[PDB]
């Protein structure tokens, strides 16, 4: 009937201690279930096999299958930690706001680490270990965001492959919510994740859609005014089932602030709770 | 160009100057009644 | 284990004094993204001028233009559901009691200058439903409201996640136990197939009707009480609304043959053009002899315009032999229909699904 406490580096560099104190309020990912998770990040990108190591899917799966933890103040000599995953519940937890997007209480929220552009992270030269903070967004808004990202990537690929320009100005593309402006696809450079890791997934989705629409258009419509030809259909069904299973639904997070402020900005007093 | 006034006109000006206040009450002004106070336990955002 | 959320409210759009304790309220959201996405939602099938005029007159009728319009920061969060429930109860083949209940409601809570606002809201919602903007993505669920206080244009509205009906014991009135009464006159009768002995953990489905008729499109509140999962209920809503689904499909088709290419692709010795395509010397000179098929996309530009199912799995009850009871009371001269629903718990996540099978 005990708990697990993280290690405390005693007599460290003043810069390292200052950085740890500054990042103390930031969310810290939980360690492994059994003993410890220190070389997992290093070994995650070890199978480069003479090329870019696919790590987006692996990190997404790790974040979905791993819980979180809340750290406390640092005291020289003794360290205290709190965990509500498999240990004992705690009477309220304080976590600083991280996601710049506005959030509303009384609604179910999900967790999904972004992979487009850049994300906040902490890295130390003398440590060599980096931690990526996932962004928490509601599922309803997340679905629209990912759909818009997929559409923008598809249109960018079409423009880059067709040679001639094909972008048609359909109007303003600025999303405004509670006085906050959010502009997407404001640039067409330094795209290190647009067609690097999700390119294979979007290509598979596109070819599956193409084969399905061809198969239905072959004989299905009738009111409009040695090869069994089944292995391809079976493979398409298997890939569709696999992607549906790997899509996942991580709705376990919730926000509930007692008499909190209306506007929300990074650096406020929020609460963390589950359902 | 010239702004020749062919008709009369008026303007509206509003002012709001802060002022002090003096309070004085007699003995038979108001009374006070002490209620019942009890200790209750609640939940905070970081503890009890 | 107790969580509370505090929200602000206004007096010109909500009067907490009339409402009693134990009521159920739903939190809305500002249409900041909806006013921008309506252009894509309306699509080329309809025009966005009607929606623009509707939102313009809604903003004009709404008070405090300096706060609302682009953010729900200083707006009334809690909104009474009785008005919309009474408004949407017209198409229920039961109006004798509704008219009697609404005659006093209009006389007391309404009067003054409210008919114009009511008609404006009704036409705005009719235009929103007609244009298929899907405004149901802002409806949530909350617990009972047993506490209310207001001093000057500020209501300290508080709520809880679960329901402590069996453990509250406020003892602030002559009663000994708390209760939560909410009318359920819009409860759809779905017992025609479950009239037999069925007991257990019954599930409540919040189904929204989305009709696609001619100038009679609207969303009406509906309730259900039956122990079913997401598959059987979906199949029931699929093959039980067949007539209205077919009518909507026929109305929405506001407007092409087979092809033998499959046979020649299946048989061997098929004409393959890969080296020529790679070289590019016949990029366009080789495709001129192919099958054009004379395809046209004017037959059906969109297919998601026939959605009629918006059920949400919200609300659970483990009590056996469920049977609603309706009594008669008085609030000073006007009777109110109240249902005794106490000593129960609720919970679960929302599942907004758009089914058009």
């Amino acid at each position: 009937p005990f708990e697990i406490e993280v290690l405390l580096p005693g007599e460290l560099s003043p810069a390292e201690t200052s950085a740890l104190q500054k990042c103390e309020g930031k969310i810290i990912t939980f360690s492994t279930l059994r003993h410890r998770a220190s070389l997992v990040d290093i070994a995650l990108s070890s199978y480069y096999i003479n090329g870019a190591p696919p790590d987006t899917l692996s990190l997404l799966e790790a974040y979905r299958m791993r819980f979180a933890a809340v750290i406390t103040r640092v005291i020289p000599g003794k360290l205290l930690a709190h965990a509500i995953g498999v240990g004992t519940p705690t009477p309220g937890l304080f976590i600083q706001n991280t996601s710049p997007v506005d959030l509303c209480n009384g609604d179910y929220i999900c967790l999904l680490p972004p992979v487009f552009g850049s994300a906040d992270s902490i890295r130390l030269d003398s440590v060599g270990l980096e931690i990526v903070f996932p962004l928490t967004i509601p599922q309803t808004l997340m679905r629209e965001i990912i759909a818009k990202v997929v559409a923008r990537a598809v249109e960018r690929t079409a423009a880059g492959a067709q040679i001639l320009p094909h972008e048609v100005l359909r109007g303003a593309d600025v999303i405004c919510y509670n006085g906050r402006r959010y502009e997407l696809e404001t640039n067409l450079q330094h795209r290190d994740g647009s067609d690097a890791a999700i390119r294979t997934l979007v290509l598979n989705l596109m070819f599956s859609i193409n084969e399905g629409c061809l198969l239905l258009l072959a004989l299905i419509p009738t009111l409009l005014v040695r090869f069994p030809i089944y292995e391809t259909i079976s493979s398409w069904i298997s890939t569709s089932s696999r992607l549906g299973d790997t899509l996942g639904t991580r709705a376990i997070l919730r926000v509930c602030v007692f008499d909190g402020p209306s506007t929300v900005h990074p650096g406020d007093r929020t609460a963390v709770i589950q359902v | 160009t010239g702004f020749h006034p062919g008709i009369a006109f008026t303007v509206v000006r509003q002012d709001r100057f802060a002022t002090e206040q003096l309070l004085y009450a007699e003995r038979a002004s108001e009374s006070y009644f002490v209620g019942q106070i009890q200790v209750h336990h609640h939940d905070a955002i970081g503890g009890v | 284990t107790t969580q509370l959320i505090q929200q602000v409210s206004l007096t010109d759009f909500f009067r907490p004094d009339i409402e009693h304790a134990g009521s159920i309220v739903l939190i809305l959201r500002h249409p900041s993204d909806m006013i921008g996405e309506a252009n894509t939602l309306t699509q080329a099938g309809r025009d966005p001028d009607v929606l623009l005029e509707g939102l313009r007159n809604l903003f004009n009728a709404c008070t405090a233009p300096w706060t609302v319009g682009e953010g729900g920061g200083l707006r009334a969060y809690v909104t009474s559901l009785s008005f919309i429930a009474a408004c949407r109860a017209e198409e229920y083949t039961d109006k004798q009691a509704a008219d009697a209940n609404r005659t006093a409601i209009v006389s007391a809570y309404g009067c003054s200058r409210m008919e114009t606002r009511l008609i404006r809201f009704s036409e705005c919602l009719r235009a929103m439903v007609q244009c298929h903007v899907f405004p149901h993505r802002f409806i949530s669920f909350f617990g009972s409201l047993l506490e209310y206080t207001i001093q000057d244009n500020l209501c300290n509205i508080t709520a809880v996640a679960k329901g402590p009906q069996e453990a509250a014991r406020t003892d602030k009135t002559s009663t000994r136990r708390v209760t939560a009464n909410i009318p359920a006159c819009v409860f759809w009768d779905v017992d025609k197939d479950l009239h037999l002995s069925a007991d257990g953990l019954k599930h409540v489905f919040l189904v929204f009707v989305y009709t696609q008729r001619r100038q009679r499109e609207g969303v009406r509140l509906h309730l259900a009480l039956s122990q079913l999962n997401e598959q059987c209920f979906g199949r029931g809503i699929g093959f039980l609304l067949g007539r209205i689904r077919a009518e909507n499909a026929a109305w929405g088709t506001e407007g092409t043959r087979a092809l033998p290419l499959v046979q020649l692709s299946n048989d061997p010795t098929s004409p393959r053009c890969s080296i020529g395509e790679i070289t590019g010397v016949n990029w366009n000179l080789a495709r001129q002899r192919l099958y054009q098929w004379t395809g046209d996309f004017r037959g059906l530009p969109t297919q998601l315009s026939c959605m009629y199912a918006a059920y949400t799995l919200i609300g659970t009850i483990p009590s056996e032999s469920v049977r609603y009871t309706r009594r008669m009371e008085r609030f000073g001269g006007y009777n109110v229909p109240t249902i005794w629903l106490e000593g129960v718990v609720w919970g679960g996540t929302n599942t907004w699904n758009e089914c058009y099978y």
